[PDB]
DNA sequence: CAGCTCCCTGCTGGCTCCGAGTGGGTTCTGCCGCTCT
RNA sequence: GAGGGAACCCACU
DNA sequence: AGAGCGGGGAGCCAGCAGGGAGCTG
């Protein structure tokens, strides 16, 4: 999927990808100082176009306490089996295409979120 | 400007006189031209 | 301001009935029964005593200029 | 004990009556002015820098405790007197109180100690005092004490008296400060921008706005730049973070991106990092910013100082204006960039400009504070100029000569008098209409004007978004009351129980947050931010908290018992984005709601019982606020509450909609304003008709104030017999409408009779009108003073004799007395003279400048008042009284937007009658109902018939299940009438029964100010204008009507060329010029000696007479002034 | 064949328009200090 | 038997 | 010496800076 940034350790800054042809490998070489670092993953730039299927990481579980969010009893939790859940929709521009309900368990300390 | 071109004066004041006269004539014809200060009354209301 | 002399709609005299209406109200008549005791049978006169605002009592609180 | 549903209507109207017994209707104006006087003026005086003048000895001038007197008048004798408001109204005085400040001057001399001089209580100007506020003379007076002062106890106050004119300050909707707002700019180089109108709290200084924008795609990616204040180009945001003192990249991205496992935030900050890579040092970044400031510097040191002071005092002033505050300012800038990234990713949603959570309301307080800030800065500038001019040469300055007391006085007087808000020298850029002449036409006009809001948006804007009825206006702003025409949706009115927050100190909330487990931003690692809830106080990010349940519950518990959190403090929790925002600033509009916990009201029967005896428990609304029962909720906090419309919503349903209601409405009919709460059954009407009635209930005629005999108003309308409505709402008790009513209960038959009521007209009863039905008086007051214009021009009130006075309008002066004024009781006509003023010119020494009556206005002089104005001249006001009998063409309206003109008047024997001999007072057309859909009119007629038969006063509160059409129909059938209000009417002309049965009943009609005799106009010939020699403007100047361009187009399409010439040439401005037959320029023409001569050609024989409009000659001479030659060639 | 010339295109700045007709009102010109007796 | 302009605000259809 | 004089949107057009072609010594 998405690969994170790499940070220099000496001057506390960003690293940058580079290809060293001596070993013909990929190193993350800072360009404020002389720090170098070999790369665990070869993926440098990565993009998602229709890979927006996972709205669940943007959902935080705290929304179970919202008094304005709708509660249902017909969708029990899988983790703890509580009857109460809150259901809503994903509200991004990249979720105008869908009206999928996302559910969050109402009970404290559970925090399980699901769809359908 | 007639006095400062008859009773001779330096160019640095006749240029200011020419510039101010040009401003007064232009604001007589066109007061709402942009990029320049507006011709104003003592009440602060612009000239028509 | 002050009670009209006549009912607007018909012309029944209602100017002599405002103080009687107030005295009947402070005698704990209901407004319908107070209006019925004053002989106001058409609702055109019952609105005339019922909806009256007597502003002149409050205009008399101001000290007279003349 | 829970309030059972049979007692709930009484309970909610009891708590509403308690609210309107304590707070009143103009509380927001009085509260803002009181907080301005007590706190804001002293803050402005103290926060002004001390004057440090050195030529040399050094003078330090410090300003100290201010002192405000009561409104006093000083005559020409100089003796102080207590100024009553009626004296200010009559004598055209400004109802102002003197403002005394304490000044300390310390002298520093070479090799010598200080010298401290205490000018205690130095007069620096006069503050105009708002009526019935704390510092007014009418404060604390009872109704008897107000009537002894010839004041009205029903008069709300809330206005100023400037030159005898009552001025109201209209509240202005500004954008909310210190809050990050992200919008997608329409068709701009930035895809998303994030702004913060930053302003440091409790300090009147202009807001400094910083933009954090993200560029459009069509380089590598998306670049975030920063439009700083006083930096005229777009600095990249990483360079701003470097200039704040952050060389590294984990520093900047920990300030921006709080969770480091998130990749998309990094992929969008990557272009902004990689575009600003070449700048790596703090002072290098400072140079890069300061090189593009408004004032560049040739020296690098000067540029470093410039960028440091810009980022110190101008960029985000609210988070910090002092040193060592780089971490809090940098966290807030990172929060702005974070919100920009969240909105650009789509994770968060764009802000709404029309949401009144995003808008504050500048009332009289903040507006007068802005004025007084500018004017005190002007006063200090004048003092420093005077004292520097002295200590340049002279030994010492006396300070009372340096204090220009006209600055504060005349500046406040000018801005409150003209409405041009700001300074007089910049009036073209000053916002107008902030101060308005208070509408005194009826009491509803006065209250509506005193509760008025204004969007500072141009009224020519074709975009509809600020004009729309936004969803967030519920309960704060009236949905019906708005003007028609160019100001629809921009000028608004408060709802009845809406209260605008007056302002509070953020401090005790901040100590409580410090000692309630909030970790400050200055003492945390950024790694703790990613799962903790950020806390904002007045838009200032002050820390984070890890238990937001207990913090929000603790804060709400404190606010509900009038502890540390005061009642107007707004406390919003955004759960989805992990934020707690606390707003204490002024301008937030809020309303009280009942608190619902565990699906039960906290308002129980003991509160209602205690409020039932409000006079003898000293129980009031404030004790309900202290009991944790009611709660003030504003617009942002209303986004996080779950409202119940009624307590019936709390009851368990077969299809349960919500079981987590947080608050409940007191009564939904408190979404309406003052003028929409007069409408009976507003929910049965189409909403344009509600808006029309909100407009026309301000033009109705009634008794506008109780002391109308004392007042000399320019225009006044008083109804002979105003009645309270038979069909009232319960909100009409708190508008005092049954004490100053503005209409009469007519007997209205909705019938087609003789055709004279068609197309909105009405047919009135002539016999009813003869008995005083809708009869009124129009009072007009004329003012005139003996103005002393130098030594020569001495205008004096003398009765003019033709033997010594010139310049007359040739009218009789016989009704004037020998003091030059007319006396009360004299009939006057449109040509007559009421004030005889003569001016002395340098045989006819005197010129007649007599004040004449208005044209075609019959009347009788009601009062003459003679006094001295502020300048000591003789001043007179004459009130003329004209009795206006209802007439064909007078505009009458019901309470449902069924306006119309009287089309005919029939006598009693002519109007149709029921079997009881009841003839209608008004007959309206049936066709006025169907497309209008004013069913509230029909229900008002039905309910008024029931109320007039029963003797009750009918209740027509909008949302009331206890009143419905079937109940009223059964009640009407119980009195021997047809249940649907119809009656068998007989034709008045023939006696025959009308085949249809006519819907007749008592309906509350009001007479509008738009009388036909105040609008009829005609002209044959008369006054022409000076410049273009065309007829004048308006019927007041005997002017002509405009035959405009579309009339010209219509007469072109008619083909009527000679009528077009008559209108556009003969009937406007015919003229003849003489034109040279060679050059075409207008030529000199002595018509006395027949000497026609054209210079420029030396032509004397070929001159032609050309007929033109005079405006064509004026145009051609303006063109020849413009160095253009219109050569009018006759061949 | 490299550098110069010479016309298509892209950009930014400048410019001009924004319904018709009516009542009524207040407030401003004008803003104050001087040099002479 | 006819002696101000302008700015602004409100209102009307 | 007081009296009086002085000092917002929308949309179209025009000029200038970039191309890409052709041209000559
Ligand atoms: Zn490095
Ligand atoms: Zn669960
Ligand atoms: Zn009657
Ligand atoms: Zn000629």
């Amino acid at each position: 999927g998405f690969v994170g940034i790499r940070f220099c350790q000496e001057c506390n800054n960003m690293l940058y990808p580079k290809e060293d042809k001596e070993n013909r490998i990929l190193l993350y070489a800072c360009r404020n100082c002389d720090y170098q670092q070999e790369a665990d993953n070869s993926c440098i730039y990565v993009n998602k176009i229709t890979h927006e299927v996972d709205e669940l990481t943007q959902i935080i579980a705290d929304v179970s306490q919202d008094p304005t969010l709708p509660r249902t009893e017909d969708h029990p939790c899988q983790k703890c089996g509580h009857k109460e859940a809150v259901f809503f929709q994903s509200h991004s521009a990249r979720a105008e295409d869908a009206m999928r309900l996302y559910y969050v368990c109402t009970a404290p300390h559970c925090g399980h979120r699901w769809t359908e | 400007l007639r006095r400062n071109e008859q009773n001779g004066a330096a160019a640095h004041v006749i240029a200011e006189d020419v510039k101010l006269l040009q401003f007064h004539v232009a604001t007589m014809v066109d007061n709402e031209l942009p990029g320049l200060p507006r011709a104003m009354q003592k009440s602060g209301r612009p000239l028509k | 301001m002050i009670i009209p002399v006549r009912c607007f709609t018909c012309g029944k005299i209602v100017g002599n009935k405002w103080e009687a209406y107030l005295g009947l109200l402070q005698a704990e008549y209901t407004e319908g029964d107070a209006l019925d005791a004053l002989g106001l049978k058409r609702y055109c006169c019952r609105r005339m005593l019922l909806a009256h605002v007597d502003l002149i009592e409050k205009l008399l609180n101001y000290a007279p200029l003349e | 004990d829970e309030i059972t549903p049979d007692l709930w209507q009484e309970a909610c109207w009891i708590v509403i009556s308690s609210y309107f017994d304590e707070k009143g209707l103009v509380r927001q104006q009085l509260d803002s002015f009181d907080e301005f006087i007590q706190m804001s003026v002293q803050r402005i005086v103290e926060d002004a820098p001390p004057i440090d003048l050195q030529a040399p000895p050094r003078y330090l001038l410090k300003f100290e405790q201010i002192y405000l007197s009561k409104p006093t008048h000083w005559e020409r004798d100089g003796a102080p007197s207590p100024m009553m408001p009626n004296e200010a109204r009559l004598r055209n005085l400004t109802y102002s109180a003197p403002l005394y400040v304490d000044i300390t001057k310390t002298v520093i001399k070479e090799g010598e100690e200080q010298l401290q001089t205490q000018h205690q209580k130095t007069f620096i100007g006069k503050i105009p005092i708002m009526l019935r506020s704390t510092y007014c003379l009418l404060n604390g007076l009872t109704d008897r004490d107000l009537c002894e002062l010839n004041e009205c106890p029903l008069d709300p106050g809330g206005y100023f008296i400037i030159n005898g004119s009552e001025k109201v300050l209209i509240a202005q909707e500004k954008m909310a400060t210190n809050t990050v707002y992200v919008f997608a700019k329409k068709d701009s180089k930035y895809a998303y921008t994030g702004e913060c109108r930053s302003c440091l709290e409790n300090s009147s200084r202009p807001t400094s706005t910083i933009w954090v924008s993200m560029l459009a795609r069509g380089a590598i990616g998306q670049r975030i730049v920063a439009t700083l204040p006083y930096i005229k180009q777009e600095v990249p945001i990483i360079i701003v973070f470097r200039a704040l003192g952050f060389v590294s990249d984990r520093d900047i991205l920990e300030h921006i991106i709080y969770d480091f496992e998130d990749p998309e935030m990094m992929e969008m900050v990557k272009p902004s990092l990689d575009e600003a890579f070449v700048i790596q040092e703090q002072n290098v970044a400072l140079n890069f910013i300061g090189s593009r400031g408004a004032k560049p510097g040739v020296t690098k040191e000067k540029r470093i100082k410039y960028a440091k002071e810009v980022l110190q005092k101008e960029m985000l002033p609210h988070v910090g204006v002092s040193d060592f505050c780089e971490t809090k300012k940098a966290y807030f800038l990172g929060y702005m960039v974070h919100r920009l990234l969240l909105a650009a990713l789509g994770r968060r949603e764009l802000d709404d400009r029309d949401h009144y959570g995003n808008k504050r309301l500048d009332l009289a307080g903040p507006l007068l504070a802005f004025l007084f800030r500018g004017m005190f800065k002007n006063l200090l500038k004048e003092v420093r100029i005077y004292a520097q001019k002295f200590i340049d040469r002279g030994k010492d300055f006396n300070l009372e000569l340096a204090i220009k007391t006209r600055i504060i006085s005349d500046g406040l007087k000018y801005s409150l008098a003209t409405g041009n808000w700001g300074d007089q020298k910049k009036a073209h850029q000053a916002r107008a209409g902030v101060s308005q002449v208070l509408n005194r036409l009826t009491f509803a006009s006065t209250l509506s004007h005193l509760r008025r809001l204004n969007s500072p948006i141009g009224r020519d804007g074709k975009l509809a978004k600020p004009r729309q009825l936004h969803n967030t206006l519920w309960g704060m702003v009236c949905p019906a009351e708005t003007p028609e025409g160019h100001a629809v949706g921009l000028v608004k009115n408060l709802a009845l129980m809406a209260y605008i927050s007056v302002g509070s100190q953020p401090s005790p909330i901040l100590e409580f947050l410090e000692e309630w487990s909030m970790e400050n931003l200055e003492e945390i690692s950024p790694a703790a931010i990613a799962d903790a809830t950020k806390i904002f106080v007045n838009g200032c990010w002050v820390g984070i908290h890890k238990d937001p349940e207990q913090l929000m519950n603790t804060l709400r518990k404190l606010r509900r018992q009038m502890d540390i959190i005061v009642s107007e403090v707004s406390m919003i929790r955004d759960i989805r984005e992990r934020e707690i925002r606390i707003y204490t600033d002024a301008g937030r509009i809020c309303r009280p709601l009942l608190i619902v916990e565990k699906q039960k009201l906290l308002l129980k029967k003991r509160h209602i019982d205690q409020l039932k005896e409000r006079e003898y428990n000293n129980y009031s609304w404030q004790d309900l606020v202290a009991s944790g029962v009611v709660e003030y909720i504003d617009t942002l906090e209303e986004e996080t509450v779950m409202l119940a419309m009624t307590p019936d919503d709390l009851q368990e349903k077969e299809v349960a909609y919500c079981s987590t209601y947080t608050h409940c409405e007191i009564h939904p009919s408190m979404i309406l304003g003052v003028c929409a709460s007069i409408i009976p059954f507003p929910d049965h009407n189409q909403s344009p008709r509600n808006t029309y009635q909100s407009a026309m209930g301000k033009q109705a005629m009634g008794v506008y104030i109780t002391n109308f005999h004392v007042r000399m108003d320019t225009l006044a309308h008083v109804l002979y017999y105003p009645q309270k409505p038979l069909v009232t709402t319960r909100s009409m008790e708190y508008l005092r409408f049954r004490e100053l009513p503005a209409g009469i209960n007519s007997i209205v038959a909705i019938a087609s009779y003789t055709g004279y009521n068609q197309e909105d007209s009405v047919i009135m009863n002539r016999s009813a009108v003869d008995r005083g039905f809708f009869r009124s008086v129009f009072y007009r007051s004329y003012k005139e003073q003996e103005s002393k214009k130098g030594f020569d021009q001495e205008e004096v009130f003398e009765k003019p004799t033709r033997e010594t006075c010139q310049g007359m309008r040739h009218a009789i002066y016989d009704k004037l007395d020998d003091d030059g004024l007319i006396a009360p009781g004299v009939r006057v006509s449109g040509d007559d003279v009421i004030i005889g003023k003569t001016v002395t010119l340098p045989r006819y020494t005197k010129r007649d400048c007599s004040t004449f009556l208005r044209t075609s206005e019959t009347g009788i002089v009601d009062q003459v008042m003679v006094t001295l104005n502020q300048e000591g001249y003789k001043f007179c006001k004459i009130r003329v009284r004209s009795v206006r009998i209802p007439q064909i063409g007078d505009k009458f309206a019901s309470r449902h937007g069924q306006k119309g003109t009287c089309g005919i008047q029939y006598r009693q024997e002519d109007m149709p009658f029921t079997c009881e001999g009841i003839t209608p007072d008004i007959i309206i057309n049936p066709h006025a109902i169907p497309s209008r859909m004013t069913i509230g009119h029909l229900i008002e007629c039905l309910q008024g018939k029931v109320s007039a038969n029963k003797g009750e006063i009918g209740d027509a509160t909008p949302f009331n299940d206890a009143v419905n059409v079937q109940k009223i129909s059964n009640l009407l059938s119980d009195y021997g009438y047809h249940l649907r209000g119809n009656e068998v009417l007989y034709n008045g002309f023939t006696g025959r029964k009308i085949t249809s049965q006519i819907f007749i009943g008592p309906t509350y009609y009001q007479r509008l100010k738009h009388m036909v005799d105040d609008k009829i106009h005609s002209r044959a010939r008369g006054p022409i204008q000076i410049l273009n020699r065309q007829p004048m403007e308006g019927r007041s100047r005997d002017g002509g009507l405009r035959f405009g361009e579309m009339e010209r187009d219509c007469q072109i399409a008619h083909g009527a060329a000679q009528f077009l010439r008559e209108r556009l040439f003969e009937a406007s401005d015919p003229y003849q010029v003489h034109v040279c037959n060679l050059c075409g320029i207008m030529a000199i023409a002595n018509t006395r000696t027949h000497t026609y001569e054209c210079r420029g050609c030396r032509n004397k024989t070929q001159i032609s007479l050309v007929r033109m409009p005079y405006a064509c000659k004026l145009l051609f001479q303006e063109l020849m002034s413009m160095s253009i030659a219109p050569r009018m060639m006759s061949v």
